[PDB]
């Protein structure tokens, strides 16, 4: 019910402005919140907004950082983070204030937005296939995948047959490299016997450096 | 048909 | 602002039994109304918070009734009857009741399982690495329990260190496992310095170190 913009890469002192978009109730009838994450554990609350009338209350230590805007006509939220640091790199994200049992509480969630704080430039991963052969078989199956090597910054999306094919799959956490550059592997289990009709296609999106990449994984002898 | 909320958005 | 601390900091129980988690508020959430804004949020790995509960004791209707909660106006606890697989994540605490809202510190919950074996796989570099110049060995582990694991290279029988990174997933949400990755990352001339390539596994679910090599060029 609420869809965020996608993630960003900023250079320090910049700005940026990240979406929410409402969809599928009474946009100016819910309180829209935000809530930055640094990592696992914080989460603080930036403000809120009244869409009705596009009021806003801040937390006092995002005033001057952040401000709150909405459109009602297209019943989408803004935020815009001002002159960002690199204590501004977290995942952002929007809420709704929901009416449940004459009470309110935050109801739904949007999925996240990656906001990395960093002067280096992007880049594009290369993508190379994990191919299945005798010395990937175990108990009748087969392990497949894909490497997903030198990227910059977070977060790269894999899906496997344009989200057709999810049992099965892992996709690992990336891993930080000495370069500075990221790398991660995206492997799913499926039957050996399998490996001569099915397709498996990796599908790999940097929507930093707007880098979409479909490998086809095909066995090795 | 006005929003409400936990007192702590203030 | 209201500080809100949370024990204990990671908590690890077995599925079917019972898990406990508290929270406590540096003042009485209480409000004028008589209202005590207490949430409890779960954050699964890779998502979004979900609000399970409010106003201390208040289900949302999604959730299911093994959640509950109790508290005054500045203890709280959240109580899951029995634990079930896709109760894993963090656990915060939120207090709505003085401005601004605050999370507490989370509390990490792991799922107890038996003990599962690795399936070992492992990953010749692809032809389209090397024309780059680089070469990446990849050895899989796949659904495993518990996670500690030890993954070791060896390249012509020589023990390897300083040229792998590993990586492991977050616990299977289903089956409560997990997964780990090592990549032997080396160049085009010194990959092809050598012959055997191999990773060598070792879990407690394993009765033996699991071995799985492979010859350069077949």
């Amino acid at each position: 019910q609420l869809q965020q913009s996608g993630p960003e890469l900023v250079k320090p002192g910049a700005s940026v402005k990240i979406s929410c978009k409402a969809s599928g109730y009474s946009f100016t009838g819910y309180y829209m919140h935000w809530v930055k994450q640094s990592h696992v554990k914080s989460l603080e609350w930036i403000g809120r907004i009244d869409p009705y009338d596009g009021a806003t209350s801040y937390n006092q230590n995002f005033k001057d950082k952040a401000s709150l805007t909405v459109d009602k006509s297209s019943t989408t939220g803004f935020m815009e983070l001002h002159s960002l640091t690199s204590e501004d790199s977290a995942v952002y994200y929007c809420a709704r204030e929901g009416h449940w049992d004459g009470d309110w509480y935050f109801d739904v969630w949007g999925a996240g937005t990656t906001v990395t704080v960093s002067s280096a430039s992007t880049k594009g991963p290369s993508v190379f296939p994990l191919a299945p052969s005798s010395k990937s078989t175990s108990g009748g199956t087969a392990a497949l995948g894909c490497l997903v090597k030198d990227y910059f910054p977070e977060p790269v999306t894999v899906s496997w047959n344009s989200g057709a094919l999810t049992s099965g799959v892992h996709t690992f956490p990336a891993v930080l490299q000495s370069s500075g550059l990221y790398s991660l592997s995206s492997v799913v289990t499926v039957p050996s016997s399998s490996l001569g009709t099915q397709t498996y296609i990796c599908n790999v999106n940097h929507k930093p450096s707007n880098t979409k990449v479909d490998k086809k994984v095909e066995p090795k002898s | 048909d006005r929003a409400a909320g936990q007192p702590a958005g203030n | 602002d209201i500080v809100m601390t949370q024990t204990p900091l990671s908590l690890s129980v077995t599925i079917g039994q019972p898990a406990s988690i508290s929270c406590k508020s540096s003042q009485s959430l209480l409000h004028s109304n008589g209202k005590t804004y207490l949430n409890w949020l779960q954050q699964r790995p890779g998502q979004a918070p979900k609000i399970l509960m409010y106003l201390v004791s208040k289900l949302d209707p999604g959730i299911p009734d093994r959640f509950s909660g109790s508290g005054s106006e500045t203890d709280f606890t959240l109580k899951i009857s029995r634990v079930e697989a896709e109760d894993l994540g963090v656990y915060y605490c939120l207090q709505g009741t003085y401005y601004p809202f605050t999370f507490g510190s989370g509390t990490k919950l792991e799922i107890k399982r038996t003990v599962a074996a690795p399936s070992v796989f492992i990953f010749p570099p692809s032809d389209e690495q090397l024309k780059s110049g680089t070469a990446s060995v990849v050895c899989l582990l796949n659904n495993f329990y518990p996670r500690e694991a030890k993954v070791q290279w060896k390249v012509d029988n020589a023990l390897q260190s300083g040229n792998s990174q590993e990586s492991v997933t977050e616990q299977d949400s289903k089956d409560s496992t997990y997964s780990l990755s090592s990549t032997l990352t080396l160049s085009k001339a010194d990959y092809e310095k050598h012959k055997v390539y191999a990773c060598e596994v070792t879990h407690q679910g394993l009765s033996s170190p699991v071995t799985k090599s492979f010859n350069r060029g077949e």
